[PDB]
RNA sequence: CGGGACCGAGGACCGCGCUCUGCAAGGAUGCUGGCGUAAUGGUCACCAGCGACCCGUCUUGAAACACGGACCAAGGAGUCAA
RNA sequence: GACUAAUCGAACCAUCUAGUAGCUGGUUACCGCCGAAGUUUCCCUCAGGAUAGCAGUGUCGACCUUCAGUUUUAUGAGGUAAAGCGAAUGAACUUUAAAUAUGUAAGAAGCCCUUGUUACUUAACUGAACGUGGGCAUUCGAAUGUAUCGACACUAGUGGGCCAUUUUUGGUAAGCAGAACUGGCGAUGCGGGAUGAACCGAACGCGGGGUUAAGGUGCCGGAGUGGACGCUCAUCAGACACCACAAAAGGCGUUAGUACAUCUUGACAGCAGGACGGUGGCCA
RNA sequence: GGGAUGGCUUGUGGCGGCCAAGCGUUCAUAGCGACGUCGCUUUGAUCCUUCGAUGUCGGCUCUUCCUAUCAUACC
């Protein structure tokens, strides 16, 4: 797999090699991709001081890069959302767009036919022979 | 390895920063051995 | 620690595609109220069952009331708690008229004569006991005696602390 | 007061104390409430109380 | 206290003119009237640049008007809240009715020589107090001689 | 349904209303008494309860150290030009 | 290196001269509105510099676009806890999956489709770059908040300070020394810790009423010699303790427990009695 | 022109080995470990081997305190 300039990519160095390996900041971070080499890449990152972004550059060797898929969901909701807003266009029928959180959960019964409760002690008494 | 934008924005197309040091060690040899090679001349002249 | 009630507290594992029907758990916490018998409930199930309250849910609580409040009985509770040198058995008997009230003079007493907090407690078993021979404690045998009966000598009469000055000296002998 | 709740709490409009706010409960609400817990008491209102 | 992380911020912009000329004054207190009593934002926007200072009111050249007065404007009162001045290089003046704060004495002159009308900012408050079938003209605000050694 | 404290901003009308001859409805009125002067109020001196380091200045991060101050009057220190 | 008019390692007098100092001292009414700062990055350092950042006055621009030290969703790092192995295989096993915070992305300024060129690339009109035209407004494509915009101009202080929590790297006989984030202080009053740079609560216009926080209610001292159950008696108890002395330490102090063991076939303590014979066992 | 370690200390060495009651461990049998003990540091001898001031103390005169007691008192 090759890289080319502008894409987005994440940086884990793999291997047992993190011993005394001088900077593991930028491992497990996400950055642009701006300089191309056959066994390295150039990797745009933003770090937080205070109040403000300060850009950084560092090149990394291509086994501790891998593509990343950070705007795959927002392609993929791009593409149901024009297919299901053509489909609801035909069929006349309107249809949510938007993602909602996650709701409470409402009024349910749970029997006790079959599942009749098991008591517990804090501590089990198998444990305790 | 961290790069300075400076660096990079001056620094030629194809190279890259995993060579400087060879770079350096290269052009540190080569002078030793004009050093070398101008003593050795003197000797021979001598 | 304080007010305390019983709760029978039974809750779950969310149904999944896999099990869409999980198993029960039914425990009795003693608590000042249902919130600390939820969070004690899913504390205990953290422990036993390495069940997260964030997958799970309460199925219900409900109180446990004693049956017979107005009877007189001796309790045998089975604890461990928790010291610097690490985890301790304990068995120890309370005369009481219900199981809460049992508790909290367990509580009491082992705050005063262990210096132990609610965390460090963990309450096993709480019984009643059937019958007397099944007292084994010398400070409840004493008072499970036949015809028990004793006087109360010296006993320093209610004054009222508003009242600074009495114009006689007081009795201790009613 | 550390600035992550700092920020959760001028989000809620809580910026002063003994402030009052209605919040409807989803995960995205109730995890800044479950963060900003150490300054915040909160519970579940009846008809009475609104 | 109020955790304030925000500031509320004073108004940046001019609410009166800084100038003592009374007549300055005078147009102020008509254009209030006209901007408070009126749908038209073009009363707003002249009573605006009535607050202005000079350097925030460049000079309009009658070869500007004339460029602007093309392509069906041939008709629309020019407004100017500025100086109006002459240009040399424009040889044949055209036809235009020009309201403004001031004229020079040339750009008058050749305006009424070419047969337009000069109009001072209460005349055009007296005939458009909406504004209606007029031209907003400003002058170049970075042709100077500091913006250029910014 | 009682018992108590503090407060009365506004100054023709307009409004929302109600239990609708009117009202507790967009902010206090009604009745009565004593006095009409040092009585209220104010200033100064002193006692009492509580509170309260001696000012600049300097240093660094800050204190401490250090330095100046017996008292009073009058001068007395970011001006002018290019 | 003595003396040369109380003046000498260079006399006294006037002048240049109001000589120079980066060092010391001082620098004059009031009220109002804002309001800070300590390696960010570069230069050979000390007898070093700029510079980022943080601020105030003016303005002007459609004060237009909305953005955000936050959560959620998708995907990374952390697969690390955990459940099972009547799923396979054996922290390095996995269907599944931790907590803490953390990186990137979440629209009309966007998404694709088509046409060409390519001086990029590809075996290649193949991918992609640049243009071209079209389809998508039927919902503008999570939550919450939103007096929070932008751009110039001019002006000023501070820009290798102190303390503390957490993380991490080294250590010492013990002390500790670096970094990274955040909070406080220098700039700050109030209530409480008897008292006070670093503690707790809480931030400040002038007043009245009410209610509290931290801390308190025997007196000083406002508020309880309040209530329940226990423990402790110290020949300077203890009441703001965690560190050290300090140890698996010493106690015939006092309680509550755990384990093992004995006990009417008589336990523990006592009292009355027996405590024998080979045998003065061998050597010395 | 500036400037002028501290609830520390006390009576019993260090290094190396062994034992070790105990702590842990008992899918690994490792690792901490007091009390101890063993190695290195003249028949009452020799007197013919004194091993470096950067660090400063004294003295009167007089008073008081501590006990970690030389004497006096008791045991």
């Amino acid at each position: 797999r090759t890289y080319r300039v502008g894409d987005i990519v994440d940086i884990k160095v793999n291997g047992a090699v993190q011993k005394g390996m001088p900077h593991k900041f930028y491992h497990g971070k996400t950055g642009v991709v701006y300089n191309v080499t056959k066994s390295a890449v150039g990797v745009i990152v933003y770090k937080r001081v205070k109040h403000r972004y300060i850009e950084k550059r560092i090149n990394v060797r291509i086994e501790h890069v891998k593509p990343s898929r950070s705007r795959e969901d927002f392609l993929r909701r791009v593409k149901e959302n024009a297919e299901l807003k053509k489909k609801a266009k035909a069929e006349g029928v309107p249809v949510q767009l938007k993602r909602q959180p996650a709701m409470p959960r409402e009024a349910h019964t749970v029997s006790i036919a079959d599942n009749k409760p098991v008591t517990l002690a804090p501590v089990a008494y198998e444990t305790t022979i | 390895i961290e790069v300075s934008a400076a660096k990079e924005a001056m620094r030629p197309e194809g190279t890259s920063v995993r060579g400087d040091k060879r770079r350096e060690i290269r052009a540190r040899v080569k002078k030793n051995q004009k050093q070398m090679l101008r003593n050795q001349r003197i000797a021979a002249e001598k | 620690m304080g007010r305390l009630q019983e709760y029978q507290v039974i809750g779950r594992h969310l149904p999944t595609e896999a099990n869409p029907n999980p198993a029960l758990y039914r425990m009795r916490i003693f608590a000042p109220n249902e919130v600390v018998a939820k969070s004690r409930f899913w504390y205990f199930l953290r422990g036993l069952k390495k069940v997260k309250k964030a997958t799970g849910e309460i199925v219900s609580v409900n109180v446990i009331s004693e049956k017979h409040p107005l009877k007189v009985k001796n309790f045998g509770i089975w604890l461990r708690y928790d010291s610097r040198s690490g985890t301790h058995n304990m068995y120890k008997e309370y005369r009481e008229t219900s199981r809460v009230a049992a508790v909290e003079a367990m509580y009491a007493d082992m705050a005063a004569r262990h210096r132990a907090r609610f965390r460090s407690i963990h309450i096993l078993k709480v019984v009643e006991l059937e019958k007397t021979e099944d007292v084994k404690r010398p400070y409840i045998k004493q008072l499970v005696a036949k015809n028990l009966s004793f006087p109360l000598p010296h006993r320093v009469p209610k004054i009222s602390t508003k009242k600074i000055f009495s114009a006689k000296r007081p009795s201790t002998f009613s | 007061i550390p600035p992550k709740p700092r920020k959760i709490l001028q989000l809620l409009r809580l910026r002063q104390i003994n402030n009052g706010v209605f919040v409807k409960v989803t995960k995205a609400t109730a995890e800044m409430i479950k963060i900003v817990e150490p300054w915040v008491a909160y519970g579940y209102p009846n008809l009475k109380s609104v | 206290g109020i955790d304030l992380r925000w500031k509320h911020v004073r108004s940046s912009h001019r609410k009166a003119p800084k100038s003592d000329n009374v007549y300055l004054k005078l147009l102020v207190k008509l254009y209030r009237f006209l901007a408070r009593r009126t749908e038209a934002p073009f009363n707003k926007v002249v009573l605006r640049r009535l607050f202005m200072s000079r350097i925030n009111r460049p000079p309009v050249s009658l070869s500007r008007i004339a460029r602007n007065l093309k392509n069906g404007n041939e008709k629309k009162t020019v407004v100017v809240v500025a100086t109006v001045t002459d240009d040399n290089r424009l040889l044949q003046v055209p036809k235009m009715e020009v309201a403004a704060l001031r004229f020079t004495a040339k750009a008058r002159a050749r305006i009424e020589a070419a047969g337009g009308r000069t109009l001072t900012l209460d005349q055009l408050a007296l005939e458009k107090p909406t504004g209606a079938n007029t031209l907003l003209l400003r002058g170049p605000k970075n042709a100077r001689e500091a913006v250029k050694h910014f």
